[PDB]
Protein backbone atom coordinates (compact mmCIF):
# COMPACT_ATOMS: atom_id res chain seq x y z
CA UNK A 1 0.00 0.00 0.00
CA UNK A 2 1.18 3.56 0.09
CA UNK A 3 0.43 3.87 3.78
CA UNK A 4 2.22 1.95 7.37
CA UNK A 5 1.55 2.23 10.73
CA UNK A 6 3.26 2.02 13.90
CA UNK A 7 1.06 1.46 16.60
CA UNK A 8 2.36 2.79 20.51
CA UNK A 9 1.10 1.32 24.18
CA UNK A 10 1.89 2.78 26.91
CA UNK A 11 2.05 0.47 30.32
CA UNK A 12 2.49 1.07 33.93
CA UNK A 13 4.17 -1.65 35.89
CA UNK A 14 4.60 -1.34 39.58
CA UNK A 15 4.13 -2.51 43.53
CA UNK A 16 3.88 -1.55 47.03
CA UNK A 17 5.47 -3.11 50.07
CA UNK A 18 4.87 -2.16 53.61
CA UNK A 19 6.16 -3.90 56.48
CA UNK A 20 3.06 -5.86 58.93
CA UNK A 21 2.47 -4.55 61.92
CA UNK A 22 2.64 -7.67 62.82
CA UNK A 23 4.42 -10.93 61.20
CA UNK A 24 2.03 -12.72 59.58
CA UNK A 25 1.50 -16.63 61.60
CA UNK A 26 4.26 -18.14 58.86
CA UNK A 27 6.30 -14.79 60.35
CA UNK A 28 6.18 -13.35 56.64
CA UNK A 29 6.93 -9.90 57.42
CA UNK A 30 5.27 -7.83 54.57
CA UNK A 31 2.17 -7.08 52.52
CA UNK A 32 2.72 -6.82 49.19
CA UNK A 33 1.13 -6.00 45.55
CA UNK A 34 2.69 -5.96 42.24
CA UNK A 35 0.36 -3.98 39.15
CA UNK A 36 -0.06 -4.07 35.10
CA UNK A 37 -1.83 -1.28 34.21
CA UNK A 38 -2.96 1.62 31.73
CA UNK A 39 -1.60 5.29 32.48
CA UNK A 40 -4.34 7.62 33.77
CA UNK A 41 -6.84 4.37 33.77
CA UNK A 42 -7.12 3.89 30.66
CA UNK A 43 -8.26 0.78 29.37
CA UNK A 44 -5.66 -1.92 28.24
CA UNK A 45 -8.65 -4.77 28.15
CA UNK A 46 -9.06 -3.64 24.74
CA UNK A 47 -6.22 -5.31 23.75
CA UNK A 48 -4.84 -7.49 26.78
CA UNK A 49 -5.97 -11.16 27.18
CA UNK A 50 -4.63 -11.62 30.31
CA UNK A 51 -1.28 -10.79 32.16
CA UNK A 52 0.37 -13.46 34.23
CA UNK A 53 2.84 -12.92 36.96
CA UNK A 54 5.37 -15.85 37.91
CA UNK A 55 5.88 -15.70 41.33
CA UNK A 56 9.15 -17.34 43.45
CA UNK A 57 8.49 -20.85 43.61
CA UNK A 58 8.92 -20.46 47.09
CA UNK A 59 5.32 -18.85 46.75
CA UNK A 60 2.74 -21.58 46.49
CA UNK A 61 1.15 -21.87 42.96
CA UNK A 62 3.40 -19.47 41.65
CA UNK A 63 1.56 -18.75 38.48
CA UNK A 64 -0.71 -16.22 38.85
CA UNK A 65 -3.57 -15.44 36.14
CA UNK A 66 -5.08 -12.10 35.80
CA UNK A 67 -7.85 -12.70 32.83
CA UNK A 68 -9.60 -9.40 33.97
CA UNK A 69 -8.56 -5.96 35.48
CA UNK A 70 -7.09 -4.94 38.06
CA UNK A 71 -4.08 -6.99 36.62
CA UNK A 72 -3.00 -7.38 39.95
CA UNK A 73 -1.90 -9.91 42.90
CA UNK A 74 -1.47 -9.34 46.82
CA UNK A 75 0.93 -11.52 48.39
CA UNK A 76 2.36 -11.48 51.79
CA UNK A 77 5.72 -12.54 51.92
CA UNK A 78 9.53 -12.21 53.36
CA UNK A 79 12.36 -11.32 50.76
CA UNK A 80 12.47 -9.63 47.36
CA UNK A 81 12.73 -11.23 43.76
CA UNK A 82 12.51 -10.97 40.15
CA UNK A 83 9.01 -11.35 39.25
CA UNK A 84 8.67 -12.70 35.44
CA UNK A 85 5.44 -10.93 33.90
CA UNK A 86 4.03 -11.73 30.54
CA UNK A 87 1.39 -9.86 29.31
CA UNK A 88 -0.80 -11.44 26.35
CA UNK A 89 -2.11 -9.56 23.61
CA UNK A 90 -5.68 -10.47 21.66
CA UNK A 91 -3.56 -10.59 18.78
CA UNK A 92 -3.82 -13.43 15.96
CA UNK A 93 -0.06 -12.70 14.65
CA UNK A 94 3.14 -11.89 16.06
CA UNK A 95 4.28 -11.07 18.50
CA UNK A 96 1.72 -12.58 20.68
CA UNK A 97 2.82 -11.73 24.51
CA UNK A 98 5.79 -9.53 25.94
CA UNK A 99 7.92 -10.70 29.19
CA UNK A 100 9.19 -7.72 31.81
CA UNK A 101 11.46 -8.76 34.39
CA UNK A 102 9.90 -7.00 37.04
CA UNK A 103 12.40 -6.13 40.50
CA UNK A 104 9.27 -7.45 43.47
CA UNK A 105 12.17 -5.45 46.03
CA UNK A 106 10.65 -4.83 49.89
CA UNK A 107 11.86 -1.83 52.04
CA UNK A 108 13.42 -2.92 55.57
CA UNK A 109 11.33 -1.93 58.52
CA UNK A 110 12.36 1.75 59.90
CA UNK A 111 12.37 2.84 56.12
CA UNK A 112 9.54 4.46 54.25
CA UNK A 113 6.99 1.92 52.41
CA UNK A 114 7.80 0.69 48.73
CA UNK A 115 6.00 2.42 46.36
CA UNK A 116 7.28 1.86 42.84
CA UNK A 117 6.15 2.81 39.34
CA UNK A 118 7.72 1.48 35.96
CA UNK A 119 6.84 3.12 32.71
CA UNK A 120 7.16 0.55 29.34
CA UNK A 121 6.45 1.96 25.81
CA UNK A 122 5.58 -1.13 23.77
CA UNK A 123 5.62 -0.10 19.27
CA UNK A 124 3.50 -2.57 17.08
CA UNK A 125 4.57 -1.93 13.41
CA UNK A 126 1.47 -2.57 11.28
CA UNK A 127 -0.50 -4.42 13.57
CA UNK A 128 -3.37 -6.17 11.63
CA UNK A 129 -6.55 -4.75 11.13
CA UNK A 130 -7.80 -6.38 13.76
CA UNK A 131 -5.49 -5.82 16.44
CA UNK A 132 -5.09 -2.21 15.57
CA UNK A 133 -8.87 -1.76 15.81
CA UNK A 134 -8.25 -2.99 19.79
CA UNK A 135 -5.10 -1.27 20.34
CA UNK A 136 -6.77 1.98 19.06
CA UNK A 137 -9.92 1.79 21.71
CA UNK A 138 -7.50 1.53 24.73
CA UNK B 1 16.44 -3.21 50.70
CA UNK B 2 15.86 -6.58 52.64
CA UNK B 3 17.39 -9.52 51.96
CA UNK B 4 16.42 -11.30 47.96
CA UNK B 5 15.63 -15.32 47.09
Amino acid sequence: MASSCAVQVKLELGHRAQVRKKPTVEGFTHDWMVFVRGPEHSNIQHFVEKVVFHLHESFPRPKRVCKDPPYKVEESGYAGFILPIEVYFKNKEEPRKVRFDYDLFLHLEGHPPVNHLRCEKLTFNNPTEDFRRKLLKA
Amino acid sequence: QTARK
